[PDB]
RNA sequence: CGCGACCUCAGAUCAGACGUGGCGACCCGCUGAAUUUAAGCAUAUUAGUCAGCGGAGGAGAAGAAACUAACCAGGAUUCCCUCAGUAACGGCGAGUGAACAGGGAAGAGCCCAGCGCCGAAUCCCCGCCCCGCGGCGGGGCGCGGGACAUGUGGCGUACGG
RNA sequence: CAUCUAAGGCUAAAUACCGGCACGAGACCGAUAGUCAACAAGUACCGUAAGGGAAAGUUGAAAAGAACUUUGAAGAGAGAG
RNA sequence: CGCCGCAGGUGCAGAUCUUGGUGGUAGUAGCAAAUAUUCAAACGAGAACUUUGAAGGCCGAAGUGGAGAAGGGUUCCAUGU
RNA sequence: CGACUCUUAGCGGUGGAUCACUCGGCUCGUGCGUCGAUGAAGAACGCAGCUAGCUGCGAGAAUUAAUGUGAAUUGCAGGACACAUUGAUCAUCGACACUUCGAACGCACUUGCGGCCCCGGGUUCCUCCCGGGGCUACGCCUGUCUGAGCGUCGCU
């Protein structure tokens, strides 16, 4: 779960997720929050590992 | 007295410029005299608050010869801190009284680079001043 | 009844924000801003009421590229040259 | 001519204003057509006009267009007055031959309305109360 | 470890953007441990690290324009943003050349009949 | 703004007050009783020469 | 209500993140004269424009 | 109301007169503007008379005036001519020629 | 029954430019009330004013006489004093209302069309080179395009040429 | 008889300036005054909208802004400083 | 601040006066439309009103139920005061 | 004697007059007298380690560079910052940059829907998908190219 700008629509976001942490995605589920910023849900491939993932992003 | 018609006798203008003035030119405000000894070795009267050059406050509460080094100068607030001007609170901690840098002389200053020059500047205009006074 | 029954039914906004002046004067079904005039390229201004045309005059806002040109002024507009790096 | 732009012909108050047919335009149709021309082409300058046969209805007019820019009017002297900016949109301020002749100018005893420069010159200077400082 | 924009003007593009680039990296895990808690100390590198970044992009965004100056300079056509700016009316006037022109009427009378310098005595 | 703040006095009478008050100036009685404190200086119209 | 534009949700948004009191430091600000959020909305007493 | 004795008085203040009221208070300000310009001036045209060209003797246009004399917009050309100065470079010399004059006398 | 010349029109995301909107205290062009006064009121007054529309500049407009005058004549425009609350207008009521001369501030004059003469002498645009840059010009070079005799430029403009 | 030469064009100075940039001053006002606004004021707020539109300055030289003890659940007190 | 002059936005009980504050009324009118509450316990300084359980009732499917549209805009959900 | 009520005084409350002060006005004068398709005025939305308003700024976002200055900023923290193998702050500001509406410019106001031309990836060229970049408003001037006319003509 990542927040991202409002401009971005969900294939830059999976270019953007899938480049900069090395990392292949399945699909992206985007909202709005009422604050008024982007929240992207990315699931990830099932060969890939989240908290495997997450640990190297350091948000663990 | 004034004759200058480009700067302003204007009470409010003058308390307005002073109270908003910015940081730069709130430093020379802050100047202060130079002690006998150093009015003597050097050829300038006041001279603009350093840091880390010591002083003793001549007026209010504080008045002696404890020559305290400046720890802070405060151009916010318009005062300087000197080591041991200092007041202890209810809670028994020791806090440092803001006073203004006019009301100290400054014993030996800190000199860099910039100091030196600064200091050999005002004392080359006095010169010129007194010789066109001869 | 005319009074607190009738206001029960007003469900329905005639103005909305405006694209341009965005004030909340664009009436949706004339398509036209009641505060600048807004379908149009004029801006909406009448001598009339002096109070409006303060409230919405020149200095008002940001100024942002007027106020970089009342500087630029005092030096003639210069460009392309730069303070003789030490 | 002119006809009051007043619904169903209404004027209100003062039977003296109570005109509608027969009020006539204070510029003239020739200056009417330089404005045209000359709120079309914003681009251009306005010299002069023309007159080229009517009809019982309209009236026809050429119209003479500076282009401003073009290099063989501006590198050109006696005819860099008109790319100077206060010449700019000249029909509408009655500057043109056409424009001019409505607005009661000229030397004389016939034209005392004008003689601040313009008849609102002239208004205001005869209706200004000098108030001096030693009075 | 603080960069300067003095000594960045030396670099090729080619490390200039790669500087650019863990300049970028390093934001992105500051902005990560602020939002995990992080330290008082990480959260105060966020603004060093974004003026860093604004300090390496206004290097390239400046050699880039200077070698644009450079590369049109005596084109007879230049794109808009590097002519001269100043002001839309003072770009609408006419320039030295075809302001000081004279036509051969005027300047024959300058010759003919110039402004001679005198003085009556009394 | 238009409030008539000047006066215009005739310069007969405008020099005719600049030749009473230096009539005044040489009477001490007068200069005293402006309280001028001049009980030290003599010759009361008093003049120094041009070196000053 | 539910249906919404995304520019109705945005302002929305805006008047949310700046409906909230002044942080506690502000107070120790020297020449504050500040004490609270005076421009403070609450949904039931005064409504938005919009 | 006309009390009891006095000029029957026609004030022309029915017009809104309170704002197109010419105050004076720049009229010291506009001497000096005036004074310093006319400085400036002199000392531009350095040995040049510094009050503009010579002007004609002419003599007043009624029957009320017609005694005095006074000084023309300028010198017409007949004048010029008898005394062998060119219309061109007179004005060069700082004479002032006026061409719309014609000399009847 | 085709191919050319011109004329009059059309298209282009053609090459290069230009206008749009704002402020609007002052300025220019229009449009334009009624309250009010007249102890009522309709002409009149308010007022060519408020409101309305358009267009500018650092000022604007005006401006070098199809003028004033009737003198022994003056001499572009604009502003100040005066003329002058005057001549005049006005249910000749309420009210309105300039100009000339005179004294000052400033002071500056000119250009076309036409009539003619000169082998279109004229102008724009695109390339060459070099002298340059610094809001972009000079020089020459092109058996390079175009404008232009349905009139470009030089002389010349009522003071005569 | 006098006077000019219309139906084309340009032209600075003297002149105007309650908007703008930057200044200087005052027999002005002094927080119900002076601008509506000395202050997060065309703000808060009101009206569908056009638009209407406030109130609100002052601890102290220096926060030295009352440690600590005590009653009360706390507000709030009593001592102390 | 006195005295000699100068200049006024110069003197209040009234204007159903403007602004602000304060009284008597007055601990008064009132907190009475839609049948209804009671017992024990828990937390808690504190319980007619909170929560749990037991009972007696009401809405009675054209609801005091379950969901939406306009409108609102975070009121939704936890935790704490 | 209490209670209550009235008068006066002391003290204490309520209230914010008075007085003193003034980084604000008002008035006058002076010098300049400068906006915009190279995208204005204005609006929206964002940007701070802790930031709601005001203020400043624009995805380089309470600011970059450059130049003067010369040790701070400050509510707390933080790490700087040899001040010469070049400098905190402030000021100036001429380099750079400057989101979305708005004259507002591809069409439309629904972040709705396009078209053309290049580039990178998926292609593993063929052109379908994704991303990036540049164009695509109206009026008008000069020129250019392409044109229309049983408009007036010339040659067959
Ligand atoms: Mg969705
Ligand atoms: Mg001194
Ligand atoms: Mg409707
Ligand atoms: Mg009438
Ligand atoms: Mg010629
Ligand atoms: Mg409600
Ligand atoms: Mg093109
Ligand atoms: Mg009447
Ligand atoms: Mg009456
Ligand atoms: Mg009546
Ligand atoms: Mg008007
Ligand atoms: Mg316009
Ligand atoms: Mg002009
Ligand atoms: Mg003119
Ligand atoms: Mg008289
Ligand atoms: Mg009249
Ligand atoms: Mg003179
Ligand atoms: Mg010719
Ligand atoms: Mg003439
Ligand atoms: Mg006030
Ligand atoms: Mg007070
Ligand atoms: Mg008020
Ligand atoms: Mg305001
Ligand atoms: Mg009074
Ligand atoms: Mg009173
Ligand atoms: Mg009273
Ligand atoms: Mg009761
Ligand atoms: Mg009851
Ligand atoms: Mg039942
Ligand atoms: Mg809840
Ligand atoms: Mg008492
Ligand atoms: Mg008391
Ligand atoms: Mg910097
Ligand atoms: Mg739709
Ligand atoms: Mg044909
Ligand atoms: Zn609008």
């Amino acid at each position: 779960v990542f927040i991202v700008d409002v401009k971005a629509n969900k294939h830059q976001i999976k270019q953007a997720v899938k480049k900069l942490y090395d990392i292949d995605v399945a699909k992206v589920n985007t909202l709005i929050r009422p604050d008024g910023e982007k929240k992207a849900y990315v699931r990830l491939a099932p060969d890939y590992d989240a908290l495997d993932v997450a640990n190297k992003i350091g948000i663990i | 007295m004034k004759f200058n018609p480009f700067v302003t006798s204007d009470r409010s203008k003058n308390r307005k410029r002073h109270f908003n003035a910015p940081s730069h030119i709130r430093r020379k405000i802050m100047s202060s005299p130079l002690s006998k000894e150093l009015r003597q070795k050097y050829n300038v009267r006041s001279m603009p608050i350093r840091k880390d050059d010591e002083v003793q406050v001549v007026r209010g509460h504080y008045k002696g010869q404890q020559i305290g080094k400046v720890v802070q100068v405060y151009r916010k607030k318009y005062v300087i801190y000197i080591e041991r001007v200092q007041r202890e609170k209810a809670n028994g901690t020791t806090v440092h009284v803001g006073i203004h840098p006019s009301k100290v002389v400054i014993t030996r200053l800190k000199l860099d680079k910039d100091r030196k020059k600064i200091l050999e500047r005002k004392a080359k205009s006095r010169q010129v001043g007194k010789e066109k006074g001869k | 009844t005319k009074g607190t029954s009738s206001f029960g039914k007003r469900r329905n906004k005639t103005h909305t924000l405006c694209r341009r002046c965005g004030s909340k004067a664009y009436h949706l079904q004339k398509s036209t801003c009641g505060k600048c005039g807004y379908p149009a390229k004029r801006k909406r201004k009448y001598n009339w009421s002096a109070k409006a045309k303060r409230r919405n005059t020149t200095g008002t806002g940001r100024m942002r590229h007027l106020k970089i040109v009342y500087r630029r002024f005092r030096h003639g507009f210069r460009e392309g040259t730069t303070p003789k790096p030490k | 001519g002119r006809k009051r732009p007043v619904p169903k012909g209404a004027t209100y108050g003062k039977p003296v204003h109570h005109g509608v047919n027969q009020l006539k335009f204070a510029r003239s149709l020739q200056s009417v057509a330089e404005e045209r021309a000359g709120r079309h082409c914003g681009a251009l300058r306005v010299l002069n006009s023309y007159w080229v046969g009517e009809d019982s209805t309209y009236k026809f007019f050429e119209v003479i267009l500076i282009d401003p820019f073009h290099k063989a009017i501006r590198r050109n002297p006696d005819t860099q007055w008109i790319t100077k900016p206060v010449h700019k949109h000249r029909e509408m301020r009655g500057l043109t031959s056409a424009g001019r002749k409505s607005r009661g100018l000229g030397k004389g005893h016939k034209f005392h309305h004008t003689i601040g420069g313009s008849r609102r010159a002239a208004w205001r200077r005869r209706n200004t109360l000098q108030l001096h400082r030693y009075r | 470890a603080k960069i300067k924009a003095r000594d960045l003007r030396g670099k090729k593009k080619e490390e200039l953007l790669k500087q650019l680039d863990d300049l970028k990296v390093e934001l992105s895990q500051l902005r990560v441990a602020k939002v995990t808690g992080g330290a008082a100390s990480k959260l105060s590198k966020i603004r060093v690290v974004r003026k860093s970044i604004a300090r390496v992009l206004t290097v390239i965004n400046q050699t880039q324009k200077e070698n644009l100056r450079k590369f049109y300079k005596g084109k007879k056509y230049k794109p808009l943003d590097l002519r001269p700016k100043k002001t839309r009316a003072m770009r609408r006037r006419l320039n030295k050349h075809e302001e000081n022109l004279k036509t051969k009427k005027q300047q024959r009378k300058e010759r003919l009949y110039p402004l001679r310098k005198y003085a009556v005595k009394a | 703004t238009w409030r008539r703040w000047h006066r215009r006095v005739n310069t007969t009478q405008k020099r005719y007050a600049i030749c009473s008050a230096l009539a005044a100036s040489a009477l001490p009685a007068l200069v005293m009783s402006k309280g001028h404190r001049i009980e030290e200086v003599p010759e009361l119209p008093l003049v120094v020469e041009d070196k000053v | 209500s539910s249906h919404k534009t995304f520019r109705i949700k945005r302002f929305l948004a805006k008047k949310q993140k700046q409906n909230r009191p002044i942080p506690q430091w502000i107070r120790m600000k020297t020449g504050n004269k500040i004490r609270y959020n005076s421009k403070r909305r609450h949904w039931r007493r005064t409504k938005l424009g919009l | 109301a006309p009390s009891r004795n006095g000029m029957v008085l026609k004030p022309h203040f029915h017009k809104d007169w309170q704002r197109r009221v010419a105050t004076w208070f720049n009229q010291p300000a506009r001497k000096i503007r005036r004074r310093k310009a006319r400085q400036a001036k002199a000392r531009r045209i350095a040995p040049r008379p510094a009050s503009g060209p010579i002007r004609p003797i002419v003599r007043c246009p009624t029957v009320r005036y017609h005694t005095k004399v006074r000084a023309g917009r300028g010198f017409s050309l007949e004048e010029l001519r008898v005394a062998g100065i060119h219309k061109k470079v007179a004005r060069t010399i700082g004479i002032s020629v006026d061409p719309r004059r014609r000399n009847k006398s």
